[PDB]
DNA sequence: TAATAGATTAGAGCCGTTTA
RNA sequence: AAACGGCUCUAAUCUAUUAG
């Protein structure tokens, strides 16, 4: 009482597996090889044995090759033994293959077309084996069917995995932030932002983690200004938010270690031999053509060509504290003609970013940013940000590792 | 090594109860919950819009293929999936032949004219917008 | 630019389910480049654009693809810029097991230029909506209310919510933040994080990868490396396992695409996208309140 | 050159020879000749139906 | 009113079709 | 506008501060 069904197993899997999966929905014992995870004795068996129908696809591949032939013979000469003529149902499903060039075997049988709407055939092969009294429909078996065979092969596994992340994070700050109070020594229509050292204006005062006589060198009338004016505060308590007083709030004084953070690593790019391009928010910083060894570091390539085009990987970094003192560096592809100049139009260079990054994946794009970040590092594991004179900002040169228990095979 | 914790996959019912997790291989195998008997489906652009949404409803009956069949399931045809009839010679034509407001009142004015005036049903107006 | 939007929002007064296609896209070989091959490639995705567009038809048309798998009225409402106009996207399951997903429509407009919340009783009158619809589906009212945004609550729209909501009645509020920098690969495969893997931060704020790569599909569902969607419970009492479980499943009602799945929860998209639709054109008194008409 | 295959009853199932023709039909493929293995029907009980598949 | 940040938010385009 | 993503761009607002 099995529904045989011979077709080419490549060229013809989807449909085998559609009409196999319905027939079992229906209620259909059926019989297929791509059903089932030697193995041509067993389907001799089936074919001899306990087999109602026998369906072969027809397409033009399933036609000339030597297999599905054979248990088509093989079918025929157990259709000859029942002397039944409802045995061997073709299935043309080939819109190349006409009704010739079809095999002898199989010529004389009344076909069932799939050419067009396959749902009108399967209708057909059902009203043709229910009135040829062919033996309750249960598509919880075709659920399960689908699930073991097709299915098992990928799925999720209680597989550990560990992944880098783009967080960064910050080793060690500088232990007490000093706000200065330079009512006249600093002009007030002076930008602090392009200071030696990073300086916001806050109540008047400089915040900043740098001593009081670093801003000397283009700030001269800053010198011999008392240090009991300036408030030192805890970084400790800023970052657990312990520090939270009338003169100033725990959320904007980390606000400006914030700032301070991006400004400085800002700098410390100013001075890294690394070039900068402008985005919307964020400047992206980025290696010139040429500055590294055979265009790598290590050994991953951060600055390439394309179509006449050169491409460069950049990293654009901001920091943030509410996990936990952390940057979060961002990864992007800057495009030039020449390597060394830029393309003015950005829209070009956004046409270039979705052709590069198409062939990108996970590898890559880690394996860049990782490249790139221990390319700037200048301690082996760390990162040093010049906020102050006797006082840095660390940058873990390993990014926020973390780990699954669930994961997947990989495919390659 | 922060922990990353697992959510599992929600399943989406189909035809007959059987939950699978993907709507394209869910359908497929078993079907939309609800049978609707068909489209009638009626169609507003130019002759040449009309030309194409027939050929692509053609090719809609016939199953096509993906360039990657695993990473994304095949089409079996719109009948073998849905249970229901979206034939393209059972369309209902509307032919067509500051800007933004007049070229929407176009394609409006005719689905609201044929949605009132005409005889024949559409249960969904396939706007084919030229290029 | 807004032929789409507005062609929909003119339609809504005589209720008419429509689908906009393309030329370019029911015939994309037709037009080519003038120099190679078409604009828009679409041979690789062939069956997967005929997957879709079908599935786009057989919803229009009345047919439901697929359900999901209660008391919980999940409430995704998204502001749009014009004032501003609030359009919330309901979802839930009713007695009968079949998932309810219509969208909240009659825009509730606050009239202060970037603030993306509600005024007090444009607050309460949503959620009294909301609420309503829940009831006249039901037979009773929502065991919770899962309202989630893009945006955080202020204390005095959570406020009027909490009076204008009953008695024995819960409502979570949730954010849903897109593209927040966390890119986070992996070190063993050449290929992203499987998809479904969350980043719980603290007990109220979190990490989803609703997208990336599935065994099932043996790939990712999006290029690059998935961007994790930042979920925060800023408001209300709830579980943040079951909050990403929750989400995970919104994920999953895209009836506008034939897609495994979609980045965000497809509450917030649904209502974006009658958002698009209602502030297009005029003001719709009662609009037509069902997605066939609007996606 | 060709692989006579004996085909009475008990030659056409026994595994040993089932091996020997397997790999006889797969050097057949790599030889790209039709006209290599020839089987040679001796019993008068086993008719032409009931043979193995790979000589059918 | 103007500015300088950081945080949230929102709108638009624009390219690719998810490494077999 | 089949669609979902990755990016790129722009603007607004809330805070805190400084100059009007
Ligand atoms: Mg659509």
């Amino acid at each position: 009482n099995k529904i045989f069904i011979s077709h080419a197993t490549p060229e013809d899997d989807d449909f085998t597996r559609w009409l196999s999966l319905k027939l079992i929905g229906l209620g259909y014992e059926v019989w297929c090889d791509i059903l089932f995870l030697d193995f041509w004795s067993t389907i001799e068996k089936e074919i001899r044995e306990n087999t109602c129908k026998f369906l072969i696809v027809s397409s033009t591949a399933g036609n000339k090759r030597e297999g599905v032939l054979k248990e088509l013979a093989v079918a025929t000469k157990v259709k000859k033994h029942l002397q039944d003529d409802m045995f061997i149902i073709p299935l043309a499903i080939d819109e190349n293959l006409s009704y010739d060039d079809i095999n002898i075997e199989i010529v004389r049988l009344n076909a069932i077309d799939f050419k067009k709407s396959w749902a009108k055939g399967l209708q057909d092969l059902l009203d043709a084996f229910e009135k040829q009294n062919v033996p309750p429909p249960d598509h919880s078996k075709s659920n399960l069917l689908y699930q073991q065979i097709f299915l098992h092969d990928k799925q999720a596994i209680e597989k550990e995995e560990t992944y880098d992340s783009n967080w960064f994070p910050i080793i060690s700050f500088p232990n007490e932030l000093r706000f200065h109070r330079y009512d006249w020594r600093l002009p007030k229509q002076f930008d602090v932002r392009t200071l030696a050292f990073p300086a916001i204006r806050y109540k008047e005062y400089l915040c900043t983690f740098a001593w009081e006589y670093d801003f000397i060198h283009q700030l001269p009338k800053t010198e011999t200004y008392n240090g009991q004016e300036s408030i030192r505060i805890s970084t400790s308590d800023i970052l657990s938010g312990r520090y939270d007083t009338d003169f100033i709030r725990n959320y904007e004084c980390q606000r400006l270690i914030v700032q301070l953070i991006n400004k400085a690593f800002e700098l410390r790019m100013k001075d890294k031999n690394v070039r900068e391009y402008q985005m919307s928010k964020t400047f992206a910083y980025w290696i010139e053509k040429g500055k590294l060894e055979k265009d790598k570091f290590e050994k991953i390539k951060l600055v390439g060509k394309q179509k006449n085009k050169y491409w460069h990987f950049g990293i654009s970094a901001a920091g943030k504290l509410y996990p936990s003192p952390v940057l979060m560096v961002s990864s992007h592809i800057i495009f030039t003609m020449d390597g060394i100049n830029l393309i003015k139009s950005k829209s070009i260079q956004h046409s270039s970013r979705r052709k590069q990054g198409k062939n990108w994946w996970n590898d890559k794009w880690r394996e860049k940013l990782l490249a790139f970040i221990r390319f700037l590092s200048d301690d082996q594991n760390a990162i040093y940000l010049n906020v102050g004179s006797e006082e840095k900002i660390l940058i873990s040169n390993k990014p926020l590792k973390f780990f699954g228990k669930m994961s997947y095979v990989t495919p390659s | 090594m922060k922990e990353l914790i697992y959510i599992e996959e929600p399943s989406i019912l189909f035809a007959h109860g059987q939950k699978c997790t993907d709507p394209r291989d869910g359908l497929a195998l078993f079907g939309p919950l609800n049978q609707i008997y068909g489209i009638k489906s009626g169609v507003v652009g130019t002759q040449k819009g009309l030309q194409i949404f027939k050929s692509y409803l053609d090719k809609i009956q016939k199953p096509i293929y993906n360039h990657n069949n695993i990473t994304r399931p095949m089409f079996p045809g719109f009948e073998a999936v849905f249970g229901c009839k979206w034939e393209s010679q059972n369309i209902v034509f509307k032919e067509i032949t500051k800007r933004t407001y007049d070229l929407v009142t176009l394609f409006n004015d005719k689905i609201i004219t044929a949605n009132k005036n005409d005889e024949e049903r559409v249960d969904v107006w396939f706007v084919i917008v030229p290029e | 630019a807004q032929f789409h939007d507005q062609l929909k929002a003119r339609l809504l007064e005589h209720t008419i389910p429509t689908q906009i296609l393309r030329e370019s896209t029911l015939a994309w070989r037709d037009f080519k480049n003038t120099f190679g091959a078409p604009i828009r490639d679409f041979s690789k995705i062939e069956g997967h654009l005929a997957w879709t567009i079908s599935t786009a038809a057989y919803y229009k048309a009345g047919g439901k693809p697929w359900k999901l798998g209660p008391g919980v009225c999940y409430l995704g409402l998204v502001y749009k810029k014009i004032q501003n106009a609030c359009c919330a996207a309901q979802m839930f399951l009713d007695n009968g097991d079949g998932t309810v997903f219509k969208g909240e429509v009659g825009p509730w407009y606050n009239p202060e230029k970037g603030e993306y919340h509600l005024k007090p009783k444009e607050a309460k009158a949503l959620l009294t909506q909301a609420l309503e619809s829940y009831k006249e589906q039901n037979k009773s009212y929502p065991k919770e209310v899962f309202i989630h945004a893009r945006t955080r609550f202020n204390d005095e729209e959570w406020n009027a919510f909490n009076e204008v909501t009953p008695k024995n009645t819960n409502l979570v509020g949730v954010t849903i933040t897109k593209s927040k920098p966390l890119k986070l690969y992996k070190t063993e495969g050449a290929f992203p994080i499987m998809r479904g893997n969350a980043y719980i931060v603290d007990e109220k704020k979190a990490f989803l990868w609703t997208l990336g790569f599935v065994p099932k599909l043996q790939s990712t569902l999006s290029m690059e490396v998935p961007n994790p969607i930042f979920i925060e419970i800023n408001k209300g009492e709830a579980e943040i396992q079951q909050v990403l479980k929750d989400i995970l499943a919104l994920t999953k009602l895209n009836y506008n695409a034939c897609i495994y799945a979609d980045g965000e929860p497809v509450t917030l998209r649904f209502a974006n996208k009658i958002g698009e639709i209602l502030t297009a054109s005029t003001e719709i008194k009662t609009p037509p309140l069902a997605f066939k008409y609007y996606i």
